[PDB]
């Protein structure tokens, strides 16, 4: 009501110039919750105006906007000499503690030291971290970007300490305060004791809390997929967390979160069908969700549609994040049944493998994809003698697998002494392969009597090529 | 400053290793590289051009590593087949298959002599293994969780062990005991380097900090940050001077030894980087990943 | 073959964290 | 349920070649889960179509909901629950090429499928996984809607 009208406004006057200087800063200044090139052009315009009148340095505020703007975009090198000519003109700003270009510089060199964190300079951003905080230690955004670089390297650093000093400075402080429980999302044994750390800032001067009363909603829902749902107890919890999900459903109809955690939930109450089409809403809404791309191919592979699932997976896997994600080839290698869906799911494994040669299950599954190989060459084949010659090993292999696993005690909370009936199969394909091995002599030894059969006609071709020649 | 030689399609399968021989064995004429397509391909690096001299197979699972000899024309690969198979490079022939049976088994190395085959293993050891013999002499027993990067001091008095979730792990080669447990990284390490004196050390975790560890008295000399994604691989610039650094996004970025300085970046595979090693003085680098296309980068 | 390849299936929900996006003065 | 391929696409350009026809507009798009390519035809006059606009789009077999063929005739007084209630542009053409860059040995990885709607004219090529449905001389629909 006052920003279309400002839209109005902005167009009004943009084409005009009535001696316009300012009028690109107010356009700009509400452009910076829609499109960003637009705030681009109002402040390249800007920079200009203020030269042509007198040549007048653009004052710092602008400059640190602009490379502000630029974090967001591409154009991050640039950003970073916007920021340094920042500080610089505030440094020229010699006298203005008025205006106090002190404070300026020491949110611009916040933003330098979150540029240096897209750089991953992280030396340099602890540098100017801590020049800000050992002289204005009351701030606490860069008491906890620190905390989030240390958060990267890991959980018990200074990394969980800076950030409960930053409720110890400011514990009315919600976004540090989330963050504490963020901590918590990594030790998922601490489940149920997150009620309590995300109950402290449920006091109503906080609420309402979207993010956090979704991140109820998230460690609610983690509880699912237990033995205990015939129990009535995951049945309650999918109800809680589905009363949660109505309760940012009527509060806000227009998060996506949300609905993917209804959709979640109903899935995990089996209605999958019930499910693409409310995921269906978000992936228009955004597409650069990561959850909702497993979550569709979840329903595919419940169609078993693998070949509108694998796909979306590696869609999924188009994002800077990392290499060999681990439950989403767990998750691409479910019904697998076809050649590609066999081989390529080895290959796959392997990749997977590569990086996580620590994990039970994923030698089991190796070890289950190459049984299911093997027993796909040696049983109506017939098939050729390499192959064939390969299959002995790999299910040599796959007992090796199954030998080692079962000696093992832990699991993934199901023993896997089903690797004994694997056993007795591979036993009896052991018989298996000593009866086709045969047959590949067998056909070894036909072939060598054809390639004879076509060396006796191919010598009577040139019998007559003699005839015509004599 | 730049690219070289790059080898389009230089395989069928992602490459996870590589081997590039140093000496006058005639192994910097070649290069040795270990993929995921069973493909052991020694690559004639001959006329300054890279010529395929053998293709070695049997490795039966996707190839974990691949080293040359110091002291030796010869080399050995490794797989999660765990039969590290030995290989004769001047015939392209195999030499033995190491069974390093059931599957406990990781990257390899050849000692500086040539003469002992360090490994990873699950349970933690280090097992040793005779070039000679194929058989375990001694497993280096440090418990943790899962070994996975190892190296040995080039001079042949130490070595360094990278862990599963960041444990660096200091031996006398000598009496092959643990010296100093150091533990600067918490996230899992991939490549380590003693340094061409020995004098330092270099961590690739996936937190992109090339923590930079003294070994004389094993204490930190520095910790150095580097790309957004994992960092796999690393190799000194055998004239001590360099380090290159590989990792998991597309990129290598080539540093400074003391100045701790990105002196050159090179984004040229459009996949995820996995190898790197450089010449016999530092002016080639060579460079393997997911492209399947092997890069020789310049660099004098 | 004789059944599927195991999993703990879940349809898990991320959360993003604090933009902090770089201010506007 | 009768639907050979569904993806949503963004209109990357509109008449590369120029403006050919009045009242048709081809646009050139691409997807973002299955990266395939599409070539679409579209009558802009009652349903225009912006650059960078993003759309899902449909290839059917057939507008009814549940699994019933269609006779190819215009039935304008059908009560059943057809599909195209959820869709703002619907067209109604036939399969009358499937290319792909299969050798004399080995199988197609890329597919392209070519559709004609009364002349307007679609190209949907990309992976042969997503373009199983297609067969030629086969009658499907459009089903196209705009999304924000």
């Amino acid at each position: 009501e006052k920003r279309d009208i400002a839209k109005g406004h902005l167009k009004k006057v943009t084409e005009q110039y009535p001696d316009d200087v300012e009028a690109w800063i107010e356009l700009a200044q509400i452009l910076e919750q829609t499109d960003i090139q637009g705030a681009l052009s109002a402040y390249g315009t800007a920079t200009r105006i203020l030269q042509e009148k007198v040549q007048a340095d653009v004052p710092p505020e602008i400059l640190n906007n602009v490379g502000a703007l630029h974090f967001r975009l591409g154009n991050l090198g640039e950003a970073k000499k916007y920021f340094l000519a920042s500080l610089d003109r505030a440094k020229a700003e010699a006298e203005h503690d008025e205006h106090y270009y002190n404070a300026i510089s020491v949110t611009t060199s916040y933003n330098l030291a979150r540029l240096y964190e897209a750089m991953c300079e992280f030396h340099e951003a602890e540098k100017l971290y801590k020049n800000i905080l050992r002289e204005h230690p009351n701030y606490v955004d860069c008491y906890l970007r620190l905390g989030a670089m240390a958060r990267d390297k890991g959980n018990f650093y200074e990394a969980s300490d800076w950030f409960k000093e930053a409720l110890q400075i400011n514990q009315d402080h919600p976004d540090a305060w989330s963050l504490i429980g963020n901590l918590h999302l990594a030790k998922q044994e601490w489940g149920p004791g997150q009620k309590k750390f995300e109950r402290i800032l449920k006091q109503p001067s906080t609420q309402s809390d979207t993010y956090s009363m979704l991140a109820l909603g998230n460690v609610w829902l983690q509880t699912l997929h237990q033995p205990t749902r015939d129990r009535e107890k995951e049945k309650r919890h999918q109800d809680r967390a589905l009363a949660i999900y109505k309760q940012v459903l009527r509060n806000d109809a227009k998060n996506l979160y949300a609905a993917n955690g209804i959709g979640a939930v109903l899935a995990h109450k089996g209605y999958f069908r019930e499910a693409r089409d409310v995921f269906a809403q978000v992936r228009e809404a955004t597409a650069d969700i990561s959850d909702v791309w497993l979550n569709l191919a979840h329903i595919y592979v419940e169609q078993k549609q693998y070949i509108s699932a694998v796909q979306m997976y590696e869609n999924c896997l188009r994002k800077f994040y990392k290499h060999q994600n681990t439950e989403v080839v767990l998750y691409l290698a479910r019904a697998l049944f076809k050649c590609g869906k066999l081989q390529e799911c080895k290959q796959t494994l392997l990749k997977a493998r590569h990086v996580a040669p620590s994990d039970t299950v994923l030698m089991f599954n190796v070890a289950l994809v190459l049984q299911r190989l093997a027993t796909s060459v040696l049983k109506d084949e017939k098939s050729n003698l390499k192959e064939v010659l390969n299959a002995v090993k790999e299910l040599e292999l796959a007992h090796r697998y199954f030998s080692y696993l079962s000696k093992v005690g832990d699991k993934m909370r199901f023993d896997l002494a089903l690797a004994a009936t694997e056993a007795r199969q591979c036993s009896d394909l052991l018989s298996q392969a000593q009866y086709h091995v045969a047959r590949a002599r067998k056909q070894d030894e036909e072939e060598r009597e054809l390639r004879a059969k076509q060396e006796q006609e191919k010598e009577l071709l040139r019998q007559k090529l003699l005839k015509e020649q004599e | 400053y730049g690219i070289l030689f790059k080898q389009e399609q230089a395989h069928d399968d992602a490459i996870w290793s590589v081997a590039w021989g140093t000496n006058k064995k005639e192994n910097s004429e070649t290069v040795v590289t270990g993929s995921l397509d069973d493909l052991v391909k020694v690559w004639k690096w001959r006329d300054e051009r890279l010529d395929l001299q053998w293709s070695l197979e049997g490795h039966q699972l996707g190839v974990v590593s691949v080293d040359i000899s110091h002291t030796l024309p010869i080399a050995a690969s490794s797989s999660l087949d765990a039969h590290i198979r030995l290989w004769d490079l001047e015939n392209g022939k195999q030499i033995k298959s190491i069974d390093a049976g059931p599957v406990d088994a990781w990257t390899l190395a050849f000692s500086p002599d040539s003469q002992y085959l360090a490994t990873g293993t699950h349970v933690g050891k280090v097992n040793i293994f005779g070039v000679e013999s194929g058989k375990k002499e001694y497993s280096l027993d440090t418990r943790g969780k899962f070994i996975l990067s190892i190296a040995y001091s080039p001079d042949g008095k130490y070595l360094a062990s990278g862990a599963i979730d960041g444990i660096i792990n200091i031996f006398d080669i000598a009496t092959g005991k643990l010296l100093h447990t150091l533990e600067g990284h918490a996230m899992p390490i991939r490549s380590l380097t003693f340094s061409p004196d020995s004098q330092l050390l270099v961590t690739a975790s996936d937190d992109g900090y090339i923590k930079i560890y003294d070994v004389q008295h094993a204490n930190l000399a520095g910790t150095l940050s580097g790309h957004a994604s994992w960092v796999l691989n690393v190799a000194f610039c055998p004239d001590d001077t360099h380090f290159v650094s590989s990792s998991s996004d597309k990129s290598v970025k080539v540093w400074d030894v003391g100045t701790r300085t990105c002196v050159h970046t090179f984004f040229d595979h459009q996949d995820q980087v996995w190898g790197v090693k450089y010449n016999g003085n530092g002016s080639k680098i060579v460079s393997v990943g997911d492209d399947q296309e092997i890069h020789i980068y310049d660099c004098p | 073959e004789r059944s599927g390849v195991v999993c703990r299936v879940k349809y898990c929900n991320s959360l993003p964290d604090i933009p902090f996006d770089p201010k506007f003065i | 349920a009768g639907i050979l391929f569904e993806d949503i696409f963004d209109v990357k350009d509109i008449d590369p070649e120029g403006k050919k026809f009045d009242r048709v507009s081809r646009l050139h798009c691409e997807s973002e889960s299955f990266k395939m390519d599409l070539i679409l035809d579209v009558n802009i006059q009652i349903y225009p179509v912006d650059l960078g606009d993003k759309f899902r789009l449909v290839i059917a077999s057939t507008l009814y909901e549940d699994g019933t063929l269609d006779d190819g005739e215009y039935n304008p007084t059908d009560d059943r629950p057809s599909r195209a209630d959820q869709f703002e542009y619907v067209m109604y053409g036939k399969v009358y090429r499937i290319e792909g860059d299969e050798t004399s040995t080995e199988a197609a990885t890329r597919l392209s499928a070519y559709v004609s709607y009364g002349g307007l004219l679609m190209r949907l090529q990309g992976d042969a996984n997503n373009l199983h449905g297609f067969e030629v001389d086969s009658r499907v629909y459009l089903l196209m809607k705009k999304l924000a």
